[PDB]
């Protein structure tokens, strides 16, 4: 059925947009020292998984949740900082800059691929309506 | 703060502090009963990314 | 509240505070 | 995408990790009794079906460099330097036993010997010196204390520094910079290292850091070139996928 | 069934 | 089977060990 | 202390490092902006027919 | 929640003492660390300086 | 209703 392709590709587009948004947020806040609660900015990551509940193996993509990374927060020595711990260490984000740049580019590419899939399926469905004049 | 522009900045600051100590020692040569200073440095916490 | 669905109630207004107070 | 970008990206990120290790080594070029960290790339091949074409790269640190360091002559009887392959023993942060090379021994007001704030360990445990007394350290670690006011005939031994022998392959740098015995080495040599009577120390000389500058420079040059190479591969892969996406049209 | 789609799942890691 | 063909069973899990046991 | 004057406490190493980080952080933001702008065009073209 | 913006703030100032030059002037005065001179501000208020 | 579109609205502002 070509109609379900609309839902599949729309889900893919939304998920990749969310992934690119997460990557952009990580890139922007790579040097943030604090948040509103005084906690360091932890790198965010989306969780991709299929959505084929009505008895299928393939159904597209959906973002289950956004999770903060468990890699070690970078400790910088600064004793004058109000946020420094007992040893004088301040926690800083664990953002991987090269990783987030590659994530941005890859998300853009797969987003574009899904755009092309949607356009092709729309063209095919348009051509179908002229079956036998 | 790419973790390599911070680590080298820390070293630059340490060398500048050592140079300040040396300049203070040299400027106070003619003073009476002056005890020379010596700068001591220690590396900070080592961060373990992945266990052996 | 599944994203992309339709709900009777309007979405709550989002806020981005710089300080908790 | 083509996951070839995820190979060059890993190679570019591990290069930044290597640069962060090298810069950390360079920052400690004046730290007394410092052991430079060794950095090395290792290739891990992804196993699976069908054609093995992907081999990622990760930065690892195979121990440290034990090459004896420089010796600065400071006319101070408390600053000692160890013979090559010899370690001083101190009490670690969590009440454990750790090894070091920094001989900058300090005397507190109460009379306890410390190194970098950690208590110094002898054969009798932590060493306590008579309060406000001159200290001389022998070649084999014996400590003589002279009480001010009393004649120099009063000089008598007090305690002996614990000096141990350990190679590079047996010790591992803990997170606080203090070396400790590795698991395999600990299982064979016991929990606590017995003092070696053959270790000699020199009083009045302080050991510096063994950070080799030429190797550091060459490493930074090579790291920059490798990072640029991976960036050129990443750009090529991205450009390839951008046109390949045109196959889905019409 | 899935995980982080990108850098955090295409880098070697020690086992659990 | 040959690459790009169709099989009746899933491919085995993909794992890259940093150090072999 | 009389007879001495206190100057500024601006650290040059910190300022230079901060400026380098600022420049190379902007460039990345400009790359992300360009990527999003390029992405929006094909999404807009999706609305045809 | 995927969008996290960033804003640049100035958390106070740096109070590390600066360089001290020696001008043979009896009026030039320098203060010990964490010490301030007191002046009368423009708006009839009280201000502290180094 | 609505306000300034674009840069001014999607920028953090002091609470008021």
């Amino acid at each position: 059925a070509l109609l379900n392709i609309f839902d599949i590709a729309g889900s893919a587009l939304a998920a990749q947009s969310k992934r690119l948004n997460v990557a952009a947020s990580n890139l922007a806040n790579a040097d943030s020292v604090t948040g509103p609660d005084g906690q360091p900015y932890r790198a965010k990551q989306v969780v991709f998984q299929v959505d084929a509940a009505p008895g299928q193996a393939t159904g597209g993509v959906k973002v289950a949740s956004v999770i903060e990374s468990q890699a070690p927060e970078k400790l910088v020595y600064e004793p004058g900082n109000p946020l420094a711990d007992a040893n004088g260490y301040v926690k800083m984000p664990n953002v991987d800059v090269v990783g987030e740049m590659v994530n941005t580019m890859s998300a853009s590419r797969s987003y574009q691929a899904n755009i092309e899939v949607l356009n092709t399926v729309k063209s095919m469905m348009l051509k179908t309506l002229t079956l036998g004049q | 703060m790419i973790s390599s522009l911070w680590i080298a900045k820390t070293g630059l600051d340490a060398q500048q502090t050592n140079m300040d100590v040396i300049a203070n020692n040299l400027a106070n040569v003619s003073t009476n009963g002056f005890k020379r200073q010596r700068a001591v440095f220690e590396d900070l916490l080592y961060q373990t990314i992945r266990q052996p | 509240g599944v994203p992309g669905a339709l709900s009777n109630q309007p979405a709550p207004p989002n806020e981005a505070p710089i300080a908790t107070p | 995408m083509d996951h070839a970008i995820y190979t060059a990206m890993g190679a570019a990120s591990q290069t930044l990790n290597q640069q962060a290790v090298t810069a950390s080594n360079l920052a400690n070029a004046s730290t007394p009794g410092f052991r430079a960290q060794l950095n090395a790339l290792r290739a891990v091949p992804v196993d699976g079906l069908s054609l093995a074409t992907r081999t990622l790269v990760t930065a690892s640190t195979p121990g440290a460099d034990m090459t004896p360091g420089q010796l600065d002559y400071t006319s101070r009887p408390l600053d000692v330097a160890l013979q090559q392959d010899g370690w001083l023993v101190v009490q670690a942060a969590d009440g454990a036993e750790g090894y070091t090379r920094n001989g900058n021994i300090q005397v507190g007001p109460t009379g306890q010997l410390t190194i970098q704030g950690h208590p110094v360990i002898g054969e009798g445990g932590p060493i306590t010196v008579p309060e406000g007394s001159e200290i001389t350290i022998a070649a084999d670690g014996t400590i003589s204390a002279l009480n001010p006011g009393d004649p120099p005939n009063t000089v008598a031994p007090v305690g002996r520094l614990k000096l141990v022998k350990a190679e590079g392959n047996e010790v591992q740098r803990s997170d606080d910079g203090l070396f400790r015995l590795t698991a395999e080495a600990q299982a064979e040599r016991g929990a606590v290292l017995a003092a070696d009577p053959s270790i000699r120390i020199m009083s009045g000389v302080l050991e510096g850091s063994n950070v080799k500058p030429v190797e550091a420079m060459t490493d930074m040059i090579a790291n920059a070139r490798r990072f640029e190479m991976q960036m050129k591969v990443i750009t090529s892969v991205d450009e390839n996928e951008g046109r390949a996406n045109q196959l889905l049209s019409m």
